[PDB]
């Protein structure tokens, strides 16, 4: 049994049939040790007496909030959550396994530049009694730098039968001295609590690997007098990190085989939808969304 | 499963005595043992849990102790309502298992059975079968041996016994043996008798009947 | 319009193509996305190789370039002196490593993978462009053939990441 | 005011299905887990298993796994135990109980549901006299209630006038699959002829009521 928040404890137990429960002793957050009594959830029934309450925890029926009383009015409480270890592995019921990259990819990440700001997002079919918490850091070093906001709702992409719900979070690394290269992976830790069930997820990554740039800025044309050679030029996205020379980009110019990749910020094609993506010059990160234009 | 073994399988005590049942587990069960009390046709009442803790409501006079493997139950000063059979239960590892029980019979002075033997009804014979029944009445202990003897001949796998639950007022038992035969095999004999042995009898008392009596 | 970019780009390309060879001919080996840098606290190339624009000031030694190197340097002689010195010092380390490993790969009777000479050359073609005079040592341990084939994937990966940061600097200088 | 109230005694033939219930009240139904227990004729208690009122988190004793089915319709606060094919061996008393949280034992008990599985069909009993012999005092007598199904059956004397001295024995399962008991009385030999004696037999499972008078001869 360990402590999550103050007055919130998690106990872990394995699901092999002939396995025991845990004998936990609940102490009351009080000075006086006289006539107090215990209760569970919303029931009024006394479980026992004493500043201390020894119990066994074997099932979700033993979880929930134990409250000690005295003189009718409430004294303090102890919530208990269960972390379920099925057989070596821990439970992963609440977050869906979007087996896109490798497998067991429960929480995903993207960054629109090399600033340190990134956004993570997980998926879940559950829609009630949910409570998350995100923490992060690069390496065992500086516990600070990386700070995270609050997980929020973001989508509702309904699917056959059960409806899907997407949650996202925003994070910001802030190194007292920025490095020219990442030697250790950024690490994300999500605590997921669904009713009485506790679980925690983790993902490690390099920013250099989870980069998606905003689409190319603004495009133009130039057929000139009467010759029909559609000339296309754009500009580096506003969010992209600067100096654009130290942080080169690359592009893919498409249309409606014939695909043309290029580095420079301008090119010309042949006339007949038009569009152009953008990718980190150095690494095979993610292509940006498309930017269309008339034929 | 974890084997729960109570002892004694039974005992007898008087009102106001200090009595103690024991219980023991085939393994370790920490302090996860509960005690229940049950009476004849009634459901079980929950008395003690966590080995030594009284469930909200049960009398002061109860108590339990032990941890790991050997647990007990004790009544400081016994009383009438406390007469029943008692079960322990291990609630540490699935499946939770009980003891086979420990009956508490009242302790009272030895008493011999009044014996009676009953002829079949003329109404039943003209139906096909015959039931000769023998009644040992009000005695103690319920330890009694009943043997039928038709024409001095012993009978086996032919009778059916049945005994009551210690009378609530005179603290006594009473049983009925029932030998049953077809009309045919019945007519084929004269001396029907059941001989009753019991520690309250200085010698086997036998009640019989031939086929007369007006 | 800049000499070093030319070699920097040739290097990034050469390692990118050698890395691809390894993880395309080395299957029964852990060569999939494990990540180590041999120039850890040895070289301050990581600390100070970001543009002068981001290094707002020296909030966070061996500064002396060599006449005849690369000069779109109205900005390279600058604070980056600690960067070029170090970078070169990086190439000197990765140099002995690949050199050593290639020695082994050549002896291995199970002719599995070979170190592309072209990539060994562009690491030299780069240090004789940076010039730089330096005195430095190679303690360590020696592997077998299989062991060495492992330490390869690790280096080719770490090295591309390094080569990239190199190109970043050379791309930066060329423009300012 | 915690109360587990179970459904009434049932009787079935081997192979029939059956679902028994137990409505709870006087307590927060969703806080406490519910469990079932069997008790075979004159035996101990078999822990069948345990389960949750809200979510379908059940815990069967390996011996009952796949033999029975636990359920709970929390909207009416009622737990269910169920069979699809009863065997003779299944006949027993079935208690449902409440599992005290943070411990695992049973807080409170249902009053039981008697379940009888036999290939016997329902039948009223035959009542026969057990006439007093000759003790010219204190004599015995009674009615022999034989060949009926199922239990229970009730037996009084003189419409309930006579009690002090009555010994109605526990019934006995005959090899024929039918039950049989005996109910006797101890009286003084001096009342034979004066105030007659009649045993009142009542077997509800078939409307049958029989009143046999017992006399000497
Ligand atoms: C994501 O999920 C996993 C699994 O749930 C979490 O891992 C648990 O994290 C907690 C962190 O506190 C661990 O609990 C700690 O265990 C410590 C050591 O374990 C032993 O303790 C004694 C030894 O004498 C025995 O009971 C036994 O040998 C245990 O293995 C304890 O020391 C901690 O207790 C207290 O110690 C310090 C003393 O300085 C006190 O100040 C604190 O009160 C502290 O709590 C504590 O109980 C737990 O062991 C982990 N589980 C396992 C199996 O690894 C992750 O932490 C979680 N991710 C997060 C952090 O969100």
């Amino acid at each position: 049994i360990w402590e999550l928040k103050k007055d919130v404890y998690v106990v872990e137990l394995d699901w092999y049939p002939d396995a025991p429960g845990e004998m936990v002793v609940l102490t009351c957050d009080t000075p006086e040790e006289d006539g107090i009594t215990w209760t569970l959830d919303q029931s009024s029934e006394v479980l026992g007496s004493g500043k201390t309450l020894t119990i066994q925890v074997k099932e979700f029926g033993d979880a929930g909030q134990y409250t000690c009383h005295k003189g009718g009015e409430v004294l303090s409480h102890s919530l208990l959550l269960l972390h379920k270890k099925e057989d070596g592995i821990w439970s992963t019921d609440i977050l869906k396994d979007q087996k896109e990259p490798k497998n067991k990819t429960f929480l995903r990440c993207e960054a629109k530049n090399y600033s340190g700001r990134f956004t993570c997002w997980w998926l879940t079919t559950i829609s009630t009694d949910l409570t998350f918490s995100v923490k992060s850091s690069r390496g065992s070093s500086d516990p600070q730098g990386v700070t995270c906001g609050a997980a929020t709702l973001s989508a509702e992409r309904v699917r056959g039968d059960n409806k899907e719900y997407e949650y996202s979070v925003e994070c910001q690394e802030d190194s007292a001295c920025p490095a020219a290269e990442e030697s250790l992976p950024i690490e994300v830790m999500v605590d997921a609590v669904h009713k009485l069930k506790y679980e925690n997820y983790t993902s490690s990554f390099f920013i250099r690997d989870i980069i998606k740039p905003d689409p190319p800025k603004n495009l133009q044309l130039k057929p000139l007098k009467n010759s029909r050679q559609v000339e296309v030029s754009w500009e580096y996205p506003d969010t992209w990190s600067t100096p654009h020379s130290y942080f080169s980009l690359t592009f893919c110019v498409q249309v409606q085989k014939d695909r043309v990749f290029t580095d420079k910020t301008s090119a010309t094609v042949i006339c007949r939808s038009i569009s152009v993506r953008a990718q980190d010059r150095y690494y095979s990160s993610s292509w940006s969304e498309w930017a269309s234009v008339p034929c | 499963d974890i084997q729960m073994t109570q002892s004694p399988s039974s005992l007898s005590a008087s009102v106001g005595d200090r009595v103690t049942i024991t219980c023991r587990a085939s393994q370790g069960i920490s302090s996860w043992l509960a005690w229940y009390q049950q009476k004849p046709e009634k459901a079980p009442k929950s008395l003690i849990y966590a080995a030594s803790s009284l469930q909200s409501g049960v009398p002061s006079r109860f108590s339990g102790s032990g941890s790991g493997t050997d647990f007990t139950l004790t009544i400081s000063s016994l009383q009438p309502e406390d007469f029943a059979t008692y079960y322990c239960q291990q609630y540490n590892i699935y499946p939770y298992t009980f003891g086979q029980g420990t009956k508490l019979e009242i302790k009272r002075t030895v008493a011999a059975p009044s014996v009676f033997i009953f002829p079949p009804s003329d109404e039943q014979l003209k139906s096909g079968t015959a039931s000769v029944v023998c009644l040992l009445n009000n005695f103690y202990p319920r330890e009694a041996k009943v043997q039928w003897k038709v024409d001095n001949a012993l009978q086996s796998g032919n009778s059916q016994e049945s005994v009551t639950e210690q009378d609530s007022k005179d603290s006594t038992y009473s049983l009925s043996s029932t030998l049953t035969l077809s009309k045919a095999d019945y007519e084929k004999h004269k001396v029907y008798a059941c001989e009753v042995t019991h520690q309250g009898l200085s010698s086997p008392v036998t009640k019989s009947f031939n086929r007369g009596e007006c | 319009m800049f000499p070093c970019l030319h070699h920097s780009q040739n290097l990034l390309r050469a390692v990118s193509n050698m890395l691809q060879k390894a993880r395309q001919t080395l299957e029964f080996y852990p060569c999939t996305s494990d990540h180590e840098d041999i120039t850890k606290d040895k070289t301050s190339t990581v600390e100070a190789c970001l543009p002068l624009e981001l290094t707002k000031n020296e909030s966070c030694e061996t500064s002396f370039i060599t006449n005849g190197s690369c000069l779109a340097s109205r900005k390279t002689s600058f604070m980056m002196a600690l960067c070029l010195s170090s970078i070169y010092e990086d190439l000197k380390m990765y140099q002995v490593e690949f050199k050593t490993m290639n020695a082994k790969l050549l002896m291995d009777p199970k002719r599995q993978i070979f170190l592309d000479q072209n990539m060994l050359a562009v690491i030299d073609e780069l240090m004789q462009a940076l010039n730089f005079n330096s005195e430095t040592v190679p303690s360590l341990e020696e592997p077998d053939f299989y062991k060495t084939k492992i330490k390869l994937c690790i280096l080719l990966h770490a090295f591309r990441i390094r080569a990239v940061t190199i190109d970043r600097v050379m791309s930066y200088l060329n423009a300012s | 005011e915690v109360q587990l109230v179970q459904s009434g005694a049932e009787v079935k033939k081997p192979g029939e299905s059956l679902k028994i219930s137990c409505k709870g009240s006087g307590y927060s139904f969703t806080t406490y887990w519910l469990g079932w227990v069997r008790q075979m004729p004159g035996k101990g208690l078999d822990w069948i298993g345990i389960m949750s009122p809200v979510d379908s988190d059940i815990r069967y004793s390996p011996s009952f796994q796949g033999q029975v089915t636990m359920s709970v319709d929390k909207s009416i606060t009622t737990a269910y135990l169920q069979w699809n094919s009863l065997k003779a061996s299944d006949t027993a008393m079935y208690y449902c109980a409440r599992r005290r949280p943070g411990q695992g034992y049973f807080d409170f008990w249902g009053q039981g549901t008697l379940v009888t599985v036999s290939s016997s069909s329902t039948k009223g009993p035959s009542v026969f006299p057990l006439a007093p012999s000759s003790k010219s005092g204190t004599a015995a007598l009674g009615c022999l209630v034989k060949d009926y199904f199922p239990e229970p059956v009730t037996v009084s004397w003189n419409s309930g006038a006579l009690t002090s001295g009555v010994h109605t024995f526990p019934a006995v399962l005959q090899s024929s699959g039918l039950y049989s008991l005996s109910s006797v009385v101890t009286v003084p030999s001096s009342s034979l002829g004066t105030q007659t004696y009649i045993c009142n037999v009542n077997h509800k499972p078939s409307n049958t009521k029989v009143d046999k008078r017992v006399e000497p001869k």
